[PDB]
């Protein structure tokens, strides 16, 4: 039952140096040798360290690692700090015909002040009422922080089954986009007055208004 | 379990009484694990320390 | 320079059988040590398998003990792995990995990888919705245009407009889950609202587990 | 995934001073209160050690703690070692509002040197074989060290399906006892020549040998 | 000095429901704390649950959550503990574990438990073979006689001789495996061959779980 123990996040700091501790519990880390991995997230990962002292051929000096053996645990060191882009490591060992891997230590972080949110509507067609299913979706994009509240408002009294709201994500916009979901009949959809979706962020208030009427 | 205290630099009872390395060993160390052979059903004893 | 290509997956099957090869060139192929490593999407690493320079020796983890097997040839430089009797922990990206003198030294060695994913119970066909906004004032997100996908399992689902001619512009909402546990998501692309009826708009809907490609005419009502 | 790291066997020495160490992973066990337990096998627990520095009413002196923050590891030392029952240990931390154990800590060791081996044999009866099933049962008693194996034997091949063994036992003769169970069909049993059961030991070798004419 | 009694256990079953009660006196009941502890047979230690003293607040293990309640009253001074939908983990001998000022300061109290066990497979009678060895020479382990037991399930099984009236020279052989994972022994007695046809030796077999009494006289052939 070998295992090694390695924090998840760590190293957050801004150029100076910081060090990682990688240690095992059910036998000795120091019989075998133990190497350091990166892997880029979304696509394939590298080596910073094999045979515990080396590197390999254009991988930059300023990594560093180091064996203790008294608390029995593996110290890898970084000294630049540079701009080197956002990944996780892992450590690994060799106890008997099998690989054992850590569990990984992310390492991420090394004008608009407000920003109005663009908010749009899509009414079912013809063609989604003949299928006995009508789609309402409540979209919501460029808005900061991504702290937002969706709810349905029909002619006389607030809908709570059937919304869907997802998180929101991040576009190439530095801004956040959400979407919300909702699932109705069309007896009540033509018993109505008026739809409205309304949305609520820090001090502010959308509120958007459509007729059945079309 | 006395197989860490052949690395030099650690002590123990092997290392110190029975086999010590110099702090300046430039080789390897090859270890694996035989029981069926070097034991039997009811044990070795002509084995000395 | 050494060149690894990997291409085993992009389908689903619960309990079946898949078979994943990976194309390795630039090396002497019964010289070195080779190894598989997988790894669940979000999660860490974790070791799969090795292999000997020819094939003699061969080691797995407790996990996968029991099934799973490996073999090589020399002559075309590749290596087969094939699974049987899967789960839906097996949602992994694969490695082919490759040693230097042993399973002491280091991998140092990882390919691009294929994606896995596992789904059981099949799948149901997808509900392709691809909305016309033909009257839409300016001054908005989307000027007219649409296209929605609902009830569909498992992800993902290749989006694509007028078989990808065009692609400024294409936003693709992340999917949502429902009160059933059910995804669906849809896509918008700005385009002009004098190209209704002079220009052609096509939504292309594929999904890879359904093996189903429908494409659907969008008209203004 | 808070949980504490012991060895399985240590302290097998006589009368010196011996320590245990206890280590944890998830986080320091410093923060809070450690404690040592033992149990008895076949019986009720008790515990050496609370407060992680004091000993219950009753209990000898000999046994103490100490906590090292450095190497993040409990140490518990107890110094007599007398004739103390054979028992094992176990770790317990708090992490939050869960309680976790360790994985146990065994501490067992702190006139005629051959005995011949005598072996009977139960030959199936008429009560048997009329219930279409054959029993041949190979016993064994009084051999010292409790180290056998039981073979049986054929009229030209020996098998190796259908024969049971279970460890030896002690008996009020200060020596062990062992069994095998075979299961055989009638139409092998008159096909054959003479059924044969062996036992081997240090050195020695007894053969018995039967007809199945009766 | 304190009392702790428990009786709760003694049957097996399924993914059905059990009660456990621990029995305490000697204290005070409702100023300190109590918690669950059990352990497997020859495994190791671990923790099921603990309870406030007035039962305001109850934690689990992971484990068991979802599972599992227990209630406490100060009235009578006795702990109930239910259990539902359970699995074959659940074989452990279980202590009611009580505390003094909370979760830091340590149990420092065990009781001597009731030990629990689970069997989907139901219980058998034992195959009884009174075995007569009307031939056979002196100097041997056993003179004459012989009663075989296999094909039971679970253990154990009440083994007498002639109801119980001679009890000199009866050794019983521990049972064994087979390969079907099934319990099978054997005992024998040292009498004299004189006494053959001027004796009677009749061999009683007692099953608790099967609730089966078999009762056979030995005939020589």
């Amino acid at each position: 039952n070998f295992m090694l123990t390695q924090p998840h996040s760590v190293s957050e700091s801004p150029g100076k140096t910081v060090t990682i501790s990688c240690t095992g519990s059910s036998g000795s880390i120091a019989s075998n040798y133990v190497q350091w991995y990166q892997q880029r997230p979304g696509s394939a990962p590298t080596t910073v360290i094999y045979e515990d002292n080396q590197r390999p051929s254009g991988v930059p000096d300023r990594f560093s690692g180091s064996i203790d053996s008294s608390s029995n645990s593996a110290s890898l060191t970084i000294s630049g700090l540079k701009t080197e882009d956002e990944a996780d490591y892992y450590c690994q060992s060799y106890d008997s015909s099998n690989w054992v891997f850590g569990g990984g230590t992310q390492l991420t972080v090394l004008g608009q002040p407000k920003a109005a949110p663009s908010v749009t509507l899509f009414p079912p067609s013809s063609e989604e009422l003949q299928a006995n299913k009508a789609t309402l979706v409540c979209l919501i994009s460029d808005f900061y922080p991504g702290a937002v509240t969706v709810a349905w408002k029909a002619d006389s009294s607030p809908v709570k089954a059937g919304v869907e709201t997802t998180t929101p994500s991040k576009q190439s916009n530095n801004k956040y986009a959400a979407s919300s979901y909702l699932s109705l009949t069309p007896e009540q959809w033509k018993s109505h007055r008026s739809y409205s979706c309304q949305v609520t962020h820090e001090g502010s208030t959308v509120e958007k208004t459509v007729a059945p009427t079309e | 379990d006395e197989v860490r205290q052949i690395a030099p630099g650690q002590t123990g009872k092997i290392a110190d009484y029975n086999y010590k390395l110099p702090d300046d060993f430039t080789g390897c160390v090859i270890a694996w694990n035989s029981n069926n052979l070097d034991s039997k059903v009811g044990g070795n004893y002509n084995y000395l320390y | 320079e050494v060149q690894l290509v990997e291409s085993g997956g992009g389908l689903v099957q619960p309990g079946g059988s898949l078979r994943l090869s990976c194309a390795a060139s630039g090396f002497t192929f019964s010289s070195y040590w080779m190894s598989w490593v997988r790894q669940a999407p979000g999660k860490g690493l974790e070791w799969v398998a090795n292999i000997k320079q020819d094939g003699s020796e061969k080691y797995y983890v407790d996990s996968v003990k029991g099934r799973f097997t490996i073999s090589r040839d020399n002559a075309k430089n590749s290596l087969y792995l094939q699974m049987n009797s899967l789960r839906a922990e097996d949602t992994a990206v694969y490695y082919c990995a490759r040693g230097q003198l042993g399973p002491w030294v280091g991998v140092d060695y990882w390919g691009q990888g294929t994606l896995v994913t596992v789904s059981s119970a099949s799948t149901k066909g997808p509900s392709v919705f691809p909305l016309a906004p033909s009257s839409k004032s300016t001054s908005g997100g989307t000027a007219a245009l649409g296209c929605l996908v609902k009830d569909y399992f498992p992800e993902p689902v290749t989006v694509s407009w007028n078989s990808g001619a065009l692609t400024s512009g294409v936003h693709t909402f992340p999917a949502v889950l429902q009160s059933s546990g059910l995804y669906s998501l849809s896509s918008v692309v700005t385009v002009p609202s004098s190209s209704l009826g002079t220009q052609t708009y096509i939504c292309n809907v594929n999904h890879k587990p359904s093996n189903t490609k429908v494409d659907k005419k969008v008209e203004p009502k």
